[PDB]
RNA sequence: ACGCGAAGAACCUUACCAGGUCUUGACAUACUCGUGCUAUUCCUAGAGAUAGGAAGUUCCUUCGGGACACGGGAUACAGGU
RNA sequence: UCAUUAAGUUGGGCACUCUAACGAGACUGCCGGUGAUAAACCGGAGGAAGGUGGGGAUGACGUCAAAUCAUCAUGCCCCUUAUGACCUGGGCUACACACGUGCUACAAUGGAUGGUACAACGAGUCGCGAGACAGUGAUGUUUAGCUAAUCUCUUAAAACCAUUCUCAGUUCGGAUUGUAGGCUGCAACUCGCCUACAUGAAGUCGGAAUCGCUAGUAAUCGCGGAUCAGCACGCCGCGGUG
């Protein structure tokens, strides 16, 4: 068993993706739009995805959206999340909203670096190189505790192989995990890629304290 | 009748509003006796160390306003309650406040439960098969 | 003695081994004082025997230990396993006699 | 009970064979049937799921359903009971 | 007869800092009751803590729900001019009644 | 199977007394909190994230 | 284990003045019925009140008098020699395994209410003979076997 | 007579000593400890002198107490096979709740 | 390992089997088409399915029709819990 | 507290419930015997709390190839007339028999006699659902209130005195049964109950043994969720006694 950082953070200890409250249809809204979201992430098919938050209103709805860069996922000059946005009024049928924000540095991200890196693999890269290459690149670029982590599965092989160069000062049994981190299974015919990318640039995660 | 002095003293999901009148020891618990409300259970007898026993004595008429808890519950709200009510009335008790405590209110009870469990220290049986 | 629990795990029972078995186990009720429960829980499995599991535990009316051991066949398997039940009571000699060890 | 519950197709079959004629079986469904005073003296079949049991009736059997009008509950039975 | 409920899963977020977008109608007005914590209710989810086999243990969730009032008798219809606006967060069980 | 365990309850049967309801992404059985239209296990799947006020650790 | 981790203490009675009524009320409380337990204990201090009418430690002191024994045993072996090299203990547990005496025969015999058998043993406990004395001498006659301490 | 005259215990109420006859009991048996004005009564070795004569036909609703033997007698032996999906299970032995019979109940269910 | 998945499957819910039980597949993404408002509601029989009929479907934009794709000819393969 | 009586409920009294939104509140903090010198220990006072006040969490390098092919999938297999389905009830829970398995008893602390006082107690004016009621109760008859710090729940039990059965297979002990009714739903045997009533079996304290129990801890008593039309001793948490 291996406790899960975020797995205790982003409910209350972070702050919700759903970060929005309702009085009675609360999980209704909240997992139907778990759906939308699931909705975002599999019709940016040809962008990037970093985060994103949909959000119930005073307004019944302000979806919440974070893009990995602007320049190139938003649109030709930004309308593919807005006439993709107006084709979620078209699913879901309500007032529906844009929020064009870049997650800064994505080369920081749990989601580009790993996933990326898990693209390359589906690109057939030397898992090693790349372990040392990517978090090399972020623990480079600060990240005061940084690891990852890959399973096996080549052509009818055991579970997982090693781990190289996971490493980093992350207290994970601590309450000081301040970690974006994530996780993958690349499906392939040889097997799958489990990744699982811990980062830790930021020192101190409660999220839950307010006078 | 007059106004209060501020007992807020209790225990275990009691609630001890003793109503304060400097007196002469006479106890009237929710203008009730508190063996009409708990009766009885000995308990009566430690109103005193909370109270009457209590430095030997303190004698004002406490009409004592509590709910909630039971024969130690609001008992301890007797304890924190009318001791700490007896300190409201005369502060000059807590010889006996570090004598023997009387306070702290320290609310000893069961855990935060692990679900599965019982009682959380208890199963339903193992031999060996 | 008294009480078994046969239990072929994924191959059906045939009890000419098993009272192969119920006589190695026999010679456990040679090495007995109360029987006091035991369980056989063996497994076999596919692409011509690349292993043979078996089990039997033994709660014992003071000690429990059980056996999830391995050969080729299944049949060497109740062979040095009911033979390694033999060769562990006589690890369980002076583990259960010599109480004194001076 | 109050509130009574009662076929309704082969309830068309109790003034589909009362009026008409007393004999056949039916490929039938109910756990949801009775039986009235009128309907004694007839032949009715029972959906086990493979037989529809050729069963007439009495006046004993009393306004149950054809769940429980012959224990086709099927469990052999003979072999170690009691 | 302004009453203002910040009902609350939990207050100690950000909704605690609703409290002063409602403070644009406490100014503007008088005779204010302010900030009335009230008696959190409580809620109950007990999970298994693995998929399918093997329970040795399960997981619990206790969605509580910290709530607040603010009492103010006079309406004073400006601060009904500062009703309009609530800035925080998109979605809060806020109820601002008479 | 998927779809008789998934889309069967979507389409209409007789009544609460056939279709049973459960969360929409998998069809899973009974423990569900239809007081959250979810089930446990698949709410569960959720709650590696969690967007509720109750406190993850398992309490 | 470890260490002296800390005992607990119940109040003495204002009552009839004993620590042993509430301590009788620790052995006679079975399901944490304190008020039926102290009926049978104030309803005992009544059979003294019908028997004799005297103090309740005449007869109750007297019952700790006959229910407090002077030794008690201990398992010591060297290699499975066991001998029983005896202690004597302190009187809050000596006085403890008494309140395991009075509340056995004055638990286990069948007669009509519990302030019936534990008048039985509570009165007989007046007439200060029989159980309980035997109940200490079936370990005080063991010390002549008790005599080795830590020898061979 | 006698119904009542039969096999009288002392030191009851007529109601325990009724329960005691096969039959009538806590709602009937009270409802003529009342009819018949008796209420415990006894406890004393003797019933009464003439609440007894009150009480034979008093006592004599119950229809009756041979036939509650011929009422479970004349009910379930025409009720035998009705089915016989409960009536076989009744005589053979099982208790015919449509009870789970796997391991347990098992006085009546026979070990 | 057994108050176990399954903290409620009266039962089609069910996994799986019996029977009625079909084979563009109930649920299907899929090439193509005479071309469209799919209506609900029914009625008949039948255990209901599932079939027959009644109005229930003959284009919402520059008009193919997107739109309800209508129902089909069919690569395509979802649907094994 | 101006109370000033349906009444905590009021034109009102306001921290009183402290209500929970906040800070400060116990950190060897201080002291003595100390410790090689230290880390620490032993204790004392203070300190409401004293030595991480207490309780959950926090499953690590790693193990068990075990579980997840019924969430999640590739290797191949049946994937297209079939292990894919619509309906229908019967199985899925069936019982010669072992352990998993709690409650109920055997009894006077019980069992009747009554009237308590309590934390809980969460969903809800979607539904809970009054002192309006036929009642033996299911449920109607009314649904009052009910967007809950309203309300029906939420008035839980033991301790309380009242009488007896004070001795026994026992006002027993509750195995059924036969019913005679209601609730649920389209339908109560498979494959829910519940309310009677009549008969009311074992059972008279439990082999070998096992397991748990060093604080509100065992023991114990209740509440709700829990699933859900219906349906929960053990099934989550909370506390009432101790």
């Amino acid at each position: 068993q291996k406790v899960h950082p975020i797995g205790m953070r982003v409910g209350v200890i972070r702050d919700w993706d759903a970060k929005w409250y309702a009085e009675k249809e609360y999980a209704d809204y909240l997992h139907e739009d778990l759906a939308i979201r699931q909705l975002i992430q599999t019709k940016l098919a040809d962008a990037s995805v970093s985060l994103i938050e949909t959000e119930r209103a005073i307004n019944k709805v302000i979806v919440t959206l974070h893009t990995a860069k602007p320049g190139m996922v938003i649109g030709k000059s930004g309308a593919n999340v807005d006439a993709l946005r107006a084709e979620l009024n078209k699913l879901t049928g309500k007032q529906v909203h844009i929020n064009i924000v870049e997650i800064k540095k994505p080369d920081l991200d749990a989601h580009l670096v790993g996933e990326g890196i898990a693209k390359q693999l589906e690109a057939r890269i030397a898992f090693r190189r790349a372990q040392k290459q990517a978090i090399q690149r972020a623990m480079r670029a600060g990240a005061k505790g940084i690891k990852t982590q890959v399973s096996g599965r080549l052509n009818g092989a055991d579970i997982a192989r090693a781990e190289g160069y996971s490493e980093g000062t992350v207290p994970l049994h601590t309450l000081r995990a301040d970690i974006d981190y994530a996780w993958e299974e690349a499906d392939t015919t040889y097997g799958k890629l489990g990744v699982k990318v811990w980062i830790y640039r930021g020192e101190v995660l409660p999220t839950k304290k307010s006078v | 009748a007059q106004v209060q002095y501020a007992g807020t003293g209790r225990r275990k999901n009691a609630v001890a509003r003793v109503r304060l009148v400097p007196g002469t020891g006479k106890i009237t618990v929710n203008g009730r006796e508190v063996e009409s409300y708990i009766p009885h259970a000995d308990m009566r007898l430690v109103i005193n160390q909370p109270f009457a026993a209590t430095q030997t004595e303190g004698s004002y008429d406490t009409l004592v306003n509590v709910n909630g808890g039971g024969v130690s519950g609001q008992a301890g709200a007797i304890r924190h309650g009318i001791a700490r009510a007896l300190l409201q009335v005369d502060p000059d008790f807590r010889s006996a406040l570090k004598r023997a405590g009387l306070l702290t209110r320290d609310a000893r009870m069961v855990e935060r439960k692990k679900p599965g469990l019982k009682k959380a220290r208890k199963a339903s049986q193992f031999s060996k098969r | 003695m008294i009480k078994f629990n046969i239990r072929g795990e994924n191959v059906e029972v045939t009890d000419a081994i098993r009272a192969y078995v119920e006589d190695k186990i026999g010679k456990l009720d040679k090495y007995f004082n109360d029987g006091h429960e035991v369980t056989a829980y063996v497994n076999l499995k596919v692409y011509t025997e690349k292993r043979a599991k078996v089990e039997v535990t033994l709660p014992a009316k003071n000690v429990t230990l059980r056996a999830e051991d391995t050969s080729q066949d299944m049949y060497s398997s109740i062979d040095f396993v009911e033979e390694k039940l033999e060769r562990q009571i006589r690890k369980y000699k002076t583990r259960m006699n010599r109480k004194p060890r001076n | 009970k109050k509130g009574p519950f009662v076929d309704e197709h082969l309830m068309k079959k109790v003034e589909a064979q009362t009026n008409a004629e007393r004999k056949s079986v039916i490929k039938t469904w109910s756990r949801r049937s009775t039986i009235f005073p009128n309907f004694v003296g007839l032949t009715i079949a029972v959906y086990d799921g493979r037989k529809h049991v050729p069963v007439y009736v009495q006046e004993d059997m009393v306004g149950h359903k054809l769940g429980e009008f012959a224990p086709t509950r099927t469990y052999r039975g003979h072999a170690a009971d009691d | 007869k302004i009453r203002i409920r910040l009902k609350a899963y939990e207050h100690r977020i950000l909704d605690a800092a609703a409290e002063k977008i409602v403070e644009t109608a406490k100014r503007t007005n008088a005779e204010v009751s302010g900030p009335i914590p009230l008696p959190t209710d409580r809620s109950v989810y007990t999970v298994i803590r693995a998929t399918h086999k093997y329970k040795d243990s399960r997981e619990q969730f206790e969605m509580r729900t910290h709530k607040r009032l603010i009492d103010i008798i006079e309406p004073t219809q400006k601060t009904v001019d500062s009703l309009m606006k609530l800035d925080l967060p998109s979605g809060v069980n806020i109820e601002i009644k008479l | 199977a998927k779809k008789s365990m998934v889309v069967k309850n979507q389409r209409p049967a007789k009544f609460s007394t056939q279709a049973y309801t459960r969360c929409e992404r998998c069809g899973r059985p009974h423990s569900v909190y239809r007081k959250f239209k979810l089930c446990r296990i698949c709410l569960r799947e959720l709650a590696y994230k969690g967007q509720l006020p109750g406190v993850k650790k398992a309490s | 284990r470890k260490n002296r981790a800390p005992k607990r203490e119940v109040l003495a009675d204002p009552m009839y003045n004993s620590i042993v009524v509430t301590r009788l009320i620790n052995r006679v409380m079975l399901d944490g019925k304190r008020g039926v337990a102290a009926q049978i204990v104030y309803g005992a201090f009544k059979q003294i009140e019908e028997a004799t009418g005297n103090n309740p430690l005449e007869v109750f002191e007297t019952a700790m008098e006959n229910i407090m024994p002077v030794l008690e045993v201990r398992a010591r072996r060297v290699g499975g020699s066991n001998y029983q090299v005896p202690v004597e203990v302190r009187p809050e547990r000596r006085t403890t395994l008494g309140l395991r005496w009075l509340v056995t025969i004055a638990r286990n015999r069948g007669e009509h209410t519990m302030q019936d058998r534990l008048a039985k043993e509570i009165l007989d406990a007046a007439n200060n003979t029989g159980a309980a004395v035997k109940k200490r001498e079936d370990t005080h006659k063991m010390a002549e076997a008790n005599r080795a301490f830590a020898h061979f | 007579a006698r119904f009542a005259g039969v096999d009288i215990p002392n030191e009851k109420r007529i109601v325990i000593s009724l329960t005691y006859v096969f039959g009538v009991g806590l709602q009937t048996s009270k409802k003529v400890l009342a009819a018949a004005g008796v209420s415990e009564d006894i406890r004393t070795k003797d019933l009464t002198s003439d609440q007894e004569d009150a009480i034979r036909r008093e006592l004599d609703g119950l229809k009756l107490e041979g036939d509650l033997r011929r009422e479970v007698s004349l009910n379930i032996k025409r009720l035998m096979e009705i089915g016989s999906y409960r009536g076989m299970r009744h005589r053979r032995g099982l208790p015919t709740r449509g009870q789970n019979t796997k391991n347990n109940a098992r006085t009546r269910k026979g070990p």
